[PDB]
């Protein structure tokens, strides 16, 4: 009845999206022995949104993780639910992946891709009924950012007129010691500007900050910050993942996070402050609950309430009580800030409520919430792309196969078109008094 | 012999921006304060031009 | 009095099941089959047995074309608590949900099966010559939502000539619902679903959320609790046709005594004399305060001041169970005061419309023994500061521009806001300026405008 | 029998609230709603229990403005003795209030607040078509005050027509004071409020700490004193259209009755029977010594020598309540023998009014079962000194020049405090020119 | 409904609004835990005129405080309530003060102070709305007096329609680190004079010399110094943070006490003159402990 | 041109009356003085306004 | 402007007369402080014509 399925593109992105699927089945249990284990028979549709069944009431996805370099695809593929797919999938090749954008996306293309719309071709028309794929997009090298803005560029062409998911990962600097990051991932995020529908930018560089600055972790690997993003991501999908009282498709909430649909940059947080590594048992009810939602700690970006004018919030509450309260506390902190106040779409908030837990701590929430302090965020990625640009640093390879002046200049123009029109409308407050109006009429 | 002079109050009221949309809610108060602390002025400045020339 | 009953979007079809089987246990309707009092298959064929008629394969099957692309709810209506006392055959699906987007259904998701219900309305359209109008179950933005009201409204006047379009525009509550973008819709319903209409009501969400909330202290502030009272309210007023009798003050003289004017096209309903399933204690039985918290908003679906609202019309309408002498015996109660504000040129008096014959109480909710009714609906306008909330909630969002190019990139035009925004704007000085007393026309000399 | 009342000023609210309060208590209209003397809910209007209009199914408010820039006003009145039933869709109020002075309010930041209280008076005057003047409270410094009045007065002066009105001006106080430039918005109202009127009386809050401090014997000088007592004195005032008796007079005659020249405008309201706890146990009311206690010093709101005052006008207002065979015997046994000193060329014809009904003492307060009242309306033609003592001081602190770079930028000029003096002046010189008894 | 800001400045600027704070949230006691100390449940509205809304019922000052030498800052926010402030207070760098105007006036404050302006624009109208400034100014420093008249002016030019609370300490010979201060002062309240509305002539040698002569304290450290005129200003604006019946606003207490608006100097006693050190333990009435009320010594 | 013409026309249309009587009509007097002169201030700025 | 740049000149030359004095505090302290007011508004034009002959 509805189907979201699986593919991967990315050096930091294959560990992630298999992650992030385990840890969106990790309650819902589908084996690949062979038989049906049915445990709570309600998300029968909530567990064919992303595995969809190919053989007798076993429900598979169409996970295509596709690597240039498939050591990571050898390594890590085997695991308890990492089995269980239609066996047609992984198509690889080894090229190469080299951390280059430019080879990535240029000579790759019917070596791999082209097998990969193929494949999308064929797994996208044998099921009951399409809405788009998945994919965990990740910026830590070129060749993944190459291979995912390719399939983007190949989807608006191969099913145009359809919502189809896109993710993006903000890399980290402090971790990715490349000499050279801010190529690929500014020019892929200005492809993205114009050829998709949503982005939810997740990280690895504030995450990594908060972590070793607030959390006071001594052991920041990729994997409890991968589960600290998998529980973020968890949050974030739990609309589509619970039966609740509306069961809302990404659809709808596709063209309703968009005021204008060029701009589609917010991303997550998690309000409750999640315990992988310094850990707790406490149950985390309604005012901590809450008391943690409006903060300049948690959130995974630079992070300013002051710089703070947001357009769309929403956190699902799977914690089983009321939404009175809730509402109250909403109300309180919707209005004892006036940064929060634009006043456009003035029920500009959502509050959704199911009754499946997400892991052993019953009653908790998450932050998910439209983000305006991402311009900091855009700035101190550009603006170092134009350090290493002004002469003409690092072409030692990205003198590509293709390689024009005009392309990195519109790159550019673009990126300040966005960043300038994104201070527009964070300034000119053209509805709250900005107007000529509010002081009567006729004041010359 | 002022038609010159209505000229540069002319200029005064030339003087004035529009009230800004593109403007922070703080701010364009100001220029609304500048306009009427100018025109305050303009207003003295205007009592002396009928005045004066009167005589 | 054969009208076709259509209902579409999440809350058309929920209250349509919900009516309609409030009907079957208002008319008998076993779920046996077959109602055992009259042994009519199906329905009867009396004055007020005639919703119920021969259509499908002779069992009078109860009326109602159930169409709506979003498949949930027709399978929730095709697997509720009821298999068989519908359509057995004639509610169809929808294949692809428009998913809270009214937009695609005007012009590219919902544009498949407007050729199927063109051929439910010929099948239901041709039947038995009682035909005084539609009954429709308006929805903005929930399923579909104004769409297929509007195309059918539009191939209605365009096609069938100029048959009445009585609707129940829901105007639902945003704190229960999630859309955001409901204002663009509610703006375009003026467009596509008000000019080439004949009649309307209105339905409301708001003042059962907040009665519910702090009057009526029902913990249920969903969908449910107020499909549970439109259905009371849906049951009022269909119990003109309904309750044939004595006094059967029938849909009739309804039409002509409802709407003046082309665009005094929005009546408004005051029916709260409500007890609740926490006051059904064999409590106080009352004639006489609800008659005396009438204006007072607790009976307003919109908190709207009536010292500020003249009034062209008013319709009272008293549905009891005693007696009919007690028409009288309540004429002569309070009618007698009233010095109400009005128009200096529309009349006076209230007319009386009673059914004594008791109903059958509906089960399994938040209502006592409800036997009595008040309410004053009319065309009032009053309703002006909620139209103009509604266009200042959409200048406030045109001023922010939210889904703009959502909605622009499948049919619309910004030149159709703009003339979306005129029509609006004749709704509303039909009653703010012109809805007014308008005597200064008459004549004098102070400067005015000549 | 009717008329809405508009108060301005953190202390016009304060006496509002607390003379409406008296009104509601006194005539058993309850914060139930309906009064329980019959079955008419909110209130009602029937000859003189008419100060409500149909709103509701029947439903009845207290129709009154109450209007402040500071906003915390009307949060701490609607938290008092009479909660939920004042008004929820007219308690207009400010962000910012002028915040003690004049030119502020009146000139620069009231003028986009002007128009709002105005389309709320043209709401309100969309009802009921009883009109007998107004009913307007303010002071000199309180809260807004002067910076509302002087540009309401003339806008209703212009925009309603000629229309009569009326409003009370509480005259200050520097004992208990909070300002010291209240000369300079003494005068300014004076020459403003006073030309566009048509009816007014001073209340003087220095006489009401003379009548508690040096009649009274209470040691308590907090503006709750001051509001039951001005809730008293206007109760007073105003149960002559409360309560119908035997001389059931309106205002409008009253206010038909008193003046005499747009200039020679003002009353000394003469009502100093004092009374608390203290002096009402256990004495005995009688017609003489609270009539024969009137035209003495210490007794008036702005001070005057009997011999010296002169009246151009002796009117009476008397609460009655037993019988007025006794007010028309007082009227041989004290208003007949008064050959007390007089305007030559006038007529000296004396006048009583008896108001039956009794309005209700005030519950919870300081003074016992009382029942007369000697309310009595005489003008008094030398208080050209009680505003010329304000024009000496003007004077000797005005030649310094004090406090004018706050009343510069915002419209005027020092022609305007000059013709403010002016304007005293001449209202002054003309009362020794003609008001004061003349050839 | 009544809000006040937190800006500061200076090196002993700094240190006398510590002792301020601190003395002030004497009879307050609100903790920087989070365990919610109220003072009185009913000063909700006279505890938000100077601590501000940043959490539900967790109130802060708008603590922006600015200088060049941080040793002064980073030692008094181990105090008392040393920590209850915003992470937006340190706005600062390294560059040094010696003492100097020019680079407090011209030079090295010209960088900085937008900062500074940018920070008190943003966090102005996180409020209700904005009523006063109010500032602890001082001119035995180089670079204070400097950067708190451009301060002085560039809220001219920005806000000209709210208060400003400007304390000022005076010139000493009795005691001084350098001995310029004469030019410190004279091209100080140069423009002080036409930029402010009200202004204090808190002396130091007059203060020196009650502290010394007429107290026979053996305490000539600053100190109790800070301590004696943190006690004599949090008297003073008490009747402007409380409310009770009268002590007029902001604008009010302009209206009735400035004629001819350049003498705004008004000059802050106190009467018992109690100290830390010798100290007089009885009930002080009216008359005979308010006797110190006229004295002009 | 002839609207400064018009101005100064109006000015000088506005003499300074004689000081008699027991001043009654003085200060109706000073009113025709300082309103006059502010509409004809008032047809000035329009008509330089317009122009 | 540009040649009637100066005719603003000629007219603070024209109306400019002694500040003849009338009473204490005015037409030598407050009409000298109009005319300097009068100077503020020349020197803001100037720094208007700085912009002007900018463009």
């Amino acid at each position: 009845m509805r189907e979201i399925v699986h593919i991967q593109a990315g050096q930091c992105g294959n560990q992630i999206g298999a992650k992030f699927w385990e840890v969106i089945s990790d309650e819902h249990g589908i084996d690949p022995t062979g038989s049906y284990h049915g445990d709570s028979d309600l998300q029968l549709e909530r567990i064919n949104v992303y595995y969809n069944e190919a053989a007798g009431n076993k429900y598979v996805p169409r996970a295509i993780l596709v690597d240039l370099e498939p050591g990571t695809m050898d390594s890590v593929r085997s695991g308890p639910f990492g089995q269980i797919f239609r066996p047609d999938n992984f198509v690889f090749g080894q090229s190469g992946a080299g951390n280059n954008w430019a080879k990535g996306h240029y000579t790759e293309g019917a070596e791999l891709v082209d097998s990969v719309l193929d494949v999308v071709r064929k797994e996208s028309e044998s099921c009951d009924c399409l809405q788009g794929f998945q994919l965990t997009h990740s910026l830590g090298g070129g060749t993944g950012s190459g291979m995912g803005t390719l399939l983007i560029s190949k989807i608006r062409e191969e099913y145009p007129d359809r919502i189809m998911n896109t993710f993006s990962v903000v890399p980290s600097p402090k971790v990715s010691d490349t000499v050279v990051e801010p190529y690929n991932a500014t020019l892929s995020v200005h492809q993205l500007v114009e050829n998709t529908d949503e982005t939810y930018c997740i990280d690895n560089e504030a995450l990594y900050d908060i972590c070793f600055r607030t959390l006071k972790l001594t052991t920041p690997t990729y994997g409890d910050l991968n589960h600290l993003v998998s529980a973020t991501m968890s949050g974030v999908t739990t609309c589509l993942r619970f039966p609740g009282q509306l069961n809302a498709d990404l659809r709808k909430l596709a063209v309703n996070m968009v005021p204008f649909p060029r701009l589609h940059f917010f991303m997550p947080g998690f309000a409750p402050l999640t315990s992988r590594g310094s850990q707790q048992y406490r149950a985390l009810t309604v005012p901590e609950l809450t008391q943690q939602m409006f903060d300049a700690k948690n959130m995974m970006a630079a992070c300013d309430p002051r710089h703070g004018r947001y357009l769309t919030v929403a956190a699902v509450f799977r914690g089983r009580m009321s939404m009175k309260e809730v509402d109250e506390q909403m109300l309180n902190v919707q209005n004892k800030n006036s940064s929060y106040f634009v006043e456009w779409i003035p029920n500009n908030v959502k509050t959704a409520v199911c009754d499946i837990p997400p892991r052993g701590l019953k009653m908790s929430a998450t932050f998910i919430g439209n983000s305006t302090a991402i311009q900091e965020l855009f700035k101190r990625i550009s603006e170092q792309f134009t350090a290493m640009f002004r002469r003409k640093a690092f072409l030692h390879w990205y003198t590509g196969e293709g390689m024009d002046e005009m392309e990195f200049t519109e790159a550019e123009s673009n990126m300040n078109d966005l960043v300038s029109e994104y201070q527009q409308y964070q300034d000119a407050t053209a509805d709250e008094q900005g107007e000529f109006e509010e002081e009567g009429e006729e004041d010359e | 012999d002022l038609l010159k002079a209505v000229r540069l109050i002319k200029f005064l009221y030339q003087s004035n921006p529009p009230p800004n949309p593109e403007g922070t809610r703080q701010a364009r108060r100001n220029r609304r304060r500048r306009w009427r602390e100018r025109q305050r002025q303009i207003h003295s400045i205007s009592e002396r031009i009928l005045s004066t020339y009167l005589g | 009095r054969e009208c076709i009953s259509i209902h579409v979007g999440q809350a058309g079809v929920q209250i349509g099941n919900a009516c309609w089987e409030l009907y079957c246990l208002e008319h008998g309707i076993q779920p046996d089959g077959q109602m055992p009092s009259d042994k009519t298959i199906g329905g009867g064929d009396d004055s007020f047995n005639t919703f119920f008629s021969e259509t499908g394969a002779g069992k009078h099957v109860p009326r109602a074309v159930f169409v709506d692309l979003e498949p949930t709810v027709i399978d929730e209506v095709r697997t509720g608590t009821y298999r068989q006392l519908f359509h057995p055959e004639q509610l169809i699906t929808g294949k692809e949900d428009a998913a809270n987007n009214y937009a695609r259904g005007h012009y590219t998701i919902g544009k498949e099966i407007i050729d199927l219900v063109l051929d439910r309305i010929r099948k239901l359209a041709d039947q038995c010559t009682g035909l005084q109008g539609f009954s429709v179950f308006h929805s903005f933005g929930g399923g579909t939502g104004s769409g297929f009201t509007s195309l059918l409204m539009e191939r209605l006047s365009v096609d069938y000539g100029k048959k009445s379009k009585l609707e129940f525009s829901i105007y639902p509550a945003p704190q229960v619902s999630t859309a955001v973008v409901e204002p663009y819709n509610s703006i375009l319903t003026t467009h596509t679903t008000l000019e080439h209409s004949d009649c309307a009501f209105m339905v409301d969400n708001e003042a059962i959320y907040d009665i519910c909330r702090r009057n009526l202290d029902i913990e249920r502030p969903t969908y449910t609790n107020l499909n549970r009272l439109i259905g009371q309210i849906v049951s009022s007023i269909t119990a003109s046709l309904r309750f044939d009798g004595a006094l059967n003050v029938d849909l009739t003289e309804f039409q002509t005594n409802l709407v003046p004017y082309p665009r005094a096209h929005f009546p408004l309903a005051t029916y709260a004399p409500v007890i609740s399933a926490e006051k059904a204690y064999h409590e106080q039985l009352s004639v006489a305060e609800i008659t005396n918290a009438c204006f007072e908003p607790a009976n307003q679906m919109v908190k709207c001041d009536p010292r500020h609202g003249k009034y062209m019309a008013c319709c009272l309408l008293y549905r009891g169970d005693v007696v009919p002498k007690d028409v009288n015996a309540a004429i002569a109660t309070i009618k007698t005061k009233r010095t109400i504000q009005f128009v200096d040129w529309c009349p006076t008096g209230f007319k009386v419309g009673i059914n004594y014959e008791p109903p059958t109480v509906v089960p399994g909710g938040d209502l006592a023994k409800v036997q009595r009714a008040v309410c004053m609906l009319s065309n009032t306008t009053a309703i002006a500061e909620a139209w103009a909330r509604l266009d200042h909630k959409f200048d406030l969002m045109y001023a922010k521009r939210a889904f703009v190019h959502w909605y622009v990139g499948e049919g619309m035009e910004e030149g159709e806001f703009s003339e979306a925004r005129e029509d609006m704007a004749a709704l509303e000085k039909d009653y703010e300026e012109v809805g007014v007393d308008s005597v200064e026309g008459e004549g004098e000399e102070e400067g005015e405008e000549y």
